[PDB]
Order: structure tokens, then sequence, then C-alpha cells
């Protein structure tokens, strides 16, 4: 599980 | 229905979410908006929590990993074909 | 060691995997995976945010945290 913050 | 998306060169305000290398969207491989900040540029663009990102500058993210994804989001107005509802 | 580390918003991308309701960082605690290609390193665990703590937070708290209307980042590493 792996998110992007931008 | 599909989108296409206007957004901004990368802050936008949201966060995604998944790919191909693997949260409560679809069900799965995709990348998807999971949160847009409410008055952030991404929310003004017309992007949505809940978006599947299909294609960024015709780059097909349908199967992408995470990673891939994001380069796709960051690399230096960005079209965006998305899936919703 | 724990370093406290100011981010200056307009530095562009940071990517987190891991939480507590849960790669081959670490651990319960939430860890950056990427930084766009400054200061903070992939492999950092993120202790706390803005002075909030996000040591046992799950990732979607962690995100939450992250994704800020200057960012200051609490993380441990090694």
């Amino acid at each position: 599980l792996e998110s992007s913050i931008i | 229905s599909v989108e296409e998306i206007r957004l901004p060169r990368a802050p936008l305000g949201l966060s995604i979410v998944g790919g191909s290398d693997h949260h409560p969207f679809g069900v799965e491989p995709g990348v998807f908006i999971s949160k847009v900040l409410p008055r952030g540029l991404a929310a003004r663009s017309g992007l949505r929590v809940g978006d599947r990102i299909l294609a960024v500058n015709g780059q097909d993210v349908r199967d992408a990993t995470h990673q891939e994804a994001v380069s796709a989001l960051l690399r230096p107005e960005l079209s965006l074909l998305v899936r919703r509802d």
C-alpha cells in the first residue's frame, strides 16, 4: 500500500 | 464514464494510491485519487476522490506501478483521462 | 538518529508506505518510499508532522497529515 502526496 | 481533466504541473493538493504492485477504491491494479484538498489545485481542476487515472499525457497508466504513475504526473497543463462513477 | 526536517511548500513529491492498519523498510511505522529525484531520505520513518504524532497512525491518517493546505517532519532513519 503506497500513496503519494503532490 | 471517462473524462478528460486538465491538471496543472505540480503543490496540487492531492494524494494518489494504488498501482499494479497493489485502500477502498476499485475492488485491482489501478491508480486512484485518494484525497483532494477542497480548494487546492486538483479540486479546482475537476479531479475527484475515487477517480481512476487511466492516462497522463498519452502514457497509459491503467496497469502502471504506483511510481510509474507518479513520475508521469510529475514530468516537467497535463491531460488526464480518468474513469469514474 | 531522529531529525526535524523543514520543507518549503514551494520538495515536490513524497511517497509513503506503511501504517498501523497494515515493504523493505524498518515496523508498524510510516516510511518514506520515495522523494522526487531536500533533506528527507528514502527509508526515513515519519514520526510527526507539524508536531502531530503519526508514529501509530494508519496509512490514510499519515496521508491526510502529509496532505496539508512550511511542512515540518520529524523522522527517524536507520
